[PDB]
RNA sequence: GAGAUUCCCACUGUCCCUACCUACUAUCCAGCGAAACCACAGCCAAGGGAACGGGCUUGGCGGAAUCAGCGGGGAAAGAAG
RNA sequence: GUUCAUAGCGACGUCGCUUUUUGAUCCUUCGAUGUCGGCUCUUCCUAUCAUUGUGAAGCAGAAUUCACCAAGCGUUGGAUUGUUCACCCACUAAUAGGGAACGUGAGCUGGGUUUAGACCGUCGUGAGACAGGUUAGUUUUACCCUACUGAUGAUGUGUUGUUGCCAUGGUAAUCCUGCUCAGUACGAGAGGAACCGCAGGUUCAGACAUUUGGUGUAUGUGCUUGGCUGAGGAGCCAAUGGGGC
């Protein structure tokens, strides 16, 4: 008979697969569509979760309750530091999809990059691309590697670059980098191989890929919850207080027939470290990282155009469970998968962003840097200390500082 | 225009809540809520500046034994104010109206929540303070 | 003359206006048809200022103004003293009172001359009042209505008052503003004069659901056209 | 009155609507080590059939060895209703 | 149906479909297939309540009614009752009807029926009986096979790694309100829309912890009861002593 009362059901079964997501990184499965009446350019790019905060701005939203107010919005940093360029990849369109055709990689492989190619660095004799390498140097190879790219230029339909991340301007234990293929968009396929060719062990910063208040796609593996209950994983309704074996379970999981158990019943199992894809993230800010000219400068991190505090984005005490930001960060305004120091792979909208939210200029007042280790309630040490005065380890500290 | 933000609502059906005009009415029993589609085992639940039905428990016995249209005007759930303030009343409060929004009284005792006042006209005339 | 207005397809236009014989605020969240009566009707001179208090468009009942000044009320920002500030003649001062009782429109009504005030303002406030409305503040309400400002509404030429005021309290009433005072009603039998109309000497806004009978009325009382 | 019932105040996670924490388990390991049950066994749809098949017919198909769970089936077990 | 059989209905007759009613039968089960309802949860049907696109009217507008494609999505909160049904309150776009061993008890519960105690009414000489009422009455087992949920692995490419492609399978968004259009079209009047546009919400989904809230044995830091170490200081025990943050 017909369940009493009808209710919608518990969970989506677009995403059935709960299970451990087989990749770390977070792959792009789709990439923008390519016109060649754009400009040559790159699709995506990698980052990493440094933390949240958030900001005060005022709205442009003309018929709304909150035009021309201020508001509190959240945001997550996403630290960016430079791509490096280390390979073209080129594709080809056949009756059985995309094949790899000819894969192409630059001399002097960064040590970081190489570490990717091997389970145990440690013990590792480093030989990888050693052999390759050397094809870069005598006629015999450039002559191979130009038919290479010849035969790329007359018979690839995409090409992409193989570009890494850098470990060792980040504050994380992890050395290896992470390597990406990158979808070269907006041109003839000879015109985006002189492109690429041209950024072979280069650096591309951030802000030549994304720009400011764009609504991007963020790509990356959610935080990994363990093995859980349908209570958890499902959000299927507790059973009463009385029940005998148990009242975190779904109570039916079938009917007598079909004799079996469906694969939309909500069952146990792992919850979290799912490869997850959110669209339509707005970038509010995408900062400039750290200089030196005569000295460092962090100013142009957290400082807006009604601030004017020389401030870093680096909250008071450091960014919780991630370490300290000195190089390029991508502002995204709310929240991103993926636990702390999680790479994120940031993706162009797939999407024509013709709305009002989208289009829309971002103006930031206030960038909040108090301490998120706690409940801090100050935005620098300089405000600190001239709220407080002289303490008392200050106090011995001159005392033997005379 | 500009409509209502969503806040959070921390009043159910079944809560009592007091009456803050000068209807005589004591208290008001909110009995549901205006504009709720539901959900299996949800209760209606409504915030400051949401239309609700009531019935007044305790008060003058010509107003006990009937429904009226009531809106809240206070409540001790804190709500986020999209400007980061998270604000909350002292008590739950709320007036008689009618279903054209006017309300059956003349005067609220206490403070009306921003959110009720722009939302009512005639209920924020009669408020002593906004807050 | 009585225009009849609505804001927003809501006919208590008291709530989103405040006319002064020099200034006009008008609320923010309309939209040409309602922004547009002001600016027509009103005679030329007299500003028109897009406005909010806290955020809220129900600034006719948070503010209290006259040539001279306009009291708005703690909960105002800075960007919007600010915009209030320039935009209105630099003879009216603003000052951003702190009283209790924030709705500063239903608990004080004020003319070009005296204020009527509700019992429990701060003295403090009643100074504020009397030095930048140059004003005569004078405590008194009808028989038991404390909101002054929201059931009472006067001009320097004549007024308006709750339909139930005594001919008693009319009289007194009558003395201490040495204006007129007709019990009246507007937008069809609503108590709350304020609440449904905004007057200047010159012109008077009624909302869309104003009967005839009580258009004329105002226009007598407020010895307009 | 550890009797049956109805209402009210107070009270509360009974509930909205679930979350978090603690102990002992479960879990993995060293040692030790049962029992119930067992024609053969064990993926489905329809057909026909002792009129609800794991086996048969026709089709869908089918890839070693396993771990933690689970309660849809085995018209599961328990007892010559 | 003011006229007008067929906008919408349909007497007298007459042809069917369905198996969500109750019968009829007794084919399977009596070396037992756990017997009502509710809860939970999934899926399916369409004879469509709402929503999308439409045709018709005794369709001026608004509202409503009939029919078509159509089951994508939704169809609620409560008082009384064990109830299924029923009825009322209120919200709503709508509060449509059904199946799955009258879905679902090694999922629960045990209010009902249906053991043994007991009371009443009627019946019986009596023991006792009553699709009469009432009260109290043990709800056992999974570690097996499969199914399903997750988790290692396996075949082949010499080994091993990085980056990838996509066969195939799943699949997701939904509905409402306000402003404007517009007191406009239409209408004698009363009343009274819609397309574009804007601002928001409901249900659902996927996340996340900057903020607010919850937790808190960091057993972190104060406070405190009883006891104990001769006292101070420093601590400990009271199955987390209690409590604040
Ligand atoms: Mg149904
Ligand atoms: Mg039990
Ligand atoms: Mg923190
Ligand atoms: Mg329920
Ligand atoms: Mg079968
Ligand atoms: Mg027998
Ligand atoms: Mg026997
Ligand atoms: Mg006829
Ligand atoms: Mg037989
Ligand atoms: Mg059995
Ligand atoms: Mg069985
Ligand atoms: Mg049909
Ligand atoms: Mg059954
Ligand atoms: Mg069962
Ligand atoms: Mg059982
Ligand atoms: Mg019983
Ligand atoms: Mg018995
Ligand atoms: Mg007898
Ligand atoms: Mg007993
Ligand atoms: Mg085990
Ligand atoms: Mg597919
Ligand atoms: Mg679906
Ligand atoms: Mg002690
Ligand atoms: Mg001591
Ligand atoms: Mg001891
Ligand atoms: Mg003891
Ligand atoms: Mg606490």
């Amino acid at each position: 008979s017909h369940r009493k009362f009808s209710a919608p059901r518990h969970g989506s079964l677009g995403f059935l697969p709960r299970k451990r997501s087989s990749r770390h990184r977070g792959k792009v499965k789709s990439f923008p569509k390519d016109d060649p009446s754009k400009p040559v350019h790159l699709t995506a790019f990698l980052g990493y979760k440094a933390g949240m905060t958030h900001i005060v701005r005022e709205v442009d939203r003309p018929g709304s309750k909150v035009n021309k107010k201020e508001v509190v919005e959240a945001v997550t940093i996403v630290e960016t530091p430079p791509m490096v360029v280390v390979g073209i990849v080129g594709y080809v369109e056949t009756p059985r999809g995309l094949r790899t055709f000819k894969t192409v990689f630059a001399e002097h492989i960064s040590d970081e990059c190489k570490r990717r190619f091997y389970k145990n660095w440690h013990k590792s004799k480093k030989k990888a691309f050693t052999k390759y390498c050397k094809k870069w140097q005598d006629e015999d190879g450039k002559k191979q590697l130009e038919k290479d790219f010849s035969s790329m230029k007359k018979y690839c339909q995409v090409i992409r670059v193989i570009a890494h991340t850098q470990m060792r301007l980040l504050p994380l234990r992890q050395k290896k980098a992470h390597l990406m293929e990158i979808q070269v968009n907006g041109g003839t396929v000879a015109e985006k191989l002189d492109w690429a060719r041209e950024r072979l062990e280069q650096q591309v910063p951030v802000n030549q890929v994304f720009g400011q208040d764009e609504m991007i796609d963020v790509i990356g593996v959610t935080k990994g919850k363990g093995y859980k209950g349908v209570t958890s994983r499902w959000h299927t309704k507790k059973l009463p207080r009385k029940t005998h074996r148990g009242l975190r379970k779904v109570a039916c999981i079938g009917a007598w027939h079909p004799a079996r158990v469906a694969f939309s019943v909500a069952r146990a199992g792992q919850k979290g470290y799912h490869h997850r894809t959110e669209i339509n993230k707005k970038i509010y800010k995408i900062g400039q990282g750290y200089l030196i000219k005569d000295g460092k400068l962090i100013k142009n991190n957290a400082s807006t155009d009604y601030d004017l505090s020389d401030k870093s984005i680096n909250p008071l005490g450091g960014f919780v469970h991630y370490g300290e930001v000195t190089n390029d960060f991508v502002m995204l305004k709310g929240c991103v998968v993926g636990t702390k120091k999680r790479v994120l792979t940031l993706r162009k909208s797939l999407l024509v962003q013709t709305k009002r939210r989208a289009l829309e200029k971002i103006d930031l007042k206030f960038i909040d840097t108090t301490s998120k280790f706690g409940h801090g309630r100050f935005q620098t040490m300089e405000e600190k200390k001239a709220f407080m005065g002289p303490l008392k380890k200050d106090r011995i500290a001159k005392e033997e500082g005379a | 225009s500009g409509a209502k933000f969503r806040i959070s609502l921390g009043l159910p059906v079944g809560a009592v809540i007091n009456c803050a005009d000068n209807t005589g009415a004591k208290n008001l029993y909110i009995i549901s809520v205006k504009g709720i589609k539901g959900r299996l085992n949800r209760l209606p639940a409504a915030g400051v500046g949401d239309m609700v039905m009531a019935t007044v428990k305790k008060g003058k016995p010509e107003l006990r034994k009937k429904v009226h249209p009531a809106v809240v005007i206070r409540q001790r759930k804190s709500y986020r104010r999209k400007d980061g303030v998270f604000l909350y009343f002292e008590d739950n409060a709320g007036v008689i109206v009618n279903n054209k929004g006017e309300m059956k009284g003349s005067a609220i005792t206490g403070p009306v929540a921003k959110e009720c006042a722009d939302l009512w006209p005639r209920i924020a005339s009669n408020a002593g303070s906004i807050a | 003359m009585a225009v009849r207005a609505s804001f927003e397809n809501n006919c208590e236009i008291g709530c989103f206006a405040k006319l002064t014989n020099t200034y006009c605020l008008v609320a923010i969240g309309g939209s040409e048809n309602f922004y547009s009566v002001f600016e027509g009707e009103l005679s030329d001179t007299i500003p028109v200022v897009h406005a909010s208090i806290a955020g809220c468009r129900i600034i006719g009942r948070m503010c209290v103004g006259n040539r001279h000044g306009l009291l708005v009320p703690n909960n105002t920002t800075d960007q919007e003293l600010q915009h209030i500030r320039n935009s209105l003649p630099d003879t009216v001062q603003i000052r951003r009172v702190e009283e209790r009782l924030s709705a500063l429109g239903n608990v004080t009504t004020c003319n070009d001359y005296v204020a009527l005030v509700h019992p429990d303002l701060d003295r403090e406030t009643e100074e504020i009042l009397a030095d930048v409305l140059k004003v005569e503040v004078f405590r008194q309400t009808v028989a038991d209505q404390v909101l002054v400002g929201s059931y009472c509404v006067f001009s320097n030429q004549g007024g308006l008052v709750h339909p139930k005021t005594s001919i008693e309290d009319q009289d007194e009433l009558s003395s201490l503003l040495q204006v007129p005072l007709v019990a009246g009603t507007v937008n069809r039998g609503s108590e709350v004069i304020a609440a449904g109309m905004v007057v200047n000497d010159w012109c008077a806004f009624c909302g869309l659901d104003t009967t005839s009978t009580e258009l004329s009325v105002v226009e007598s009382v407020f010895k307009l056209n």
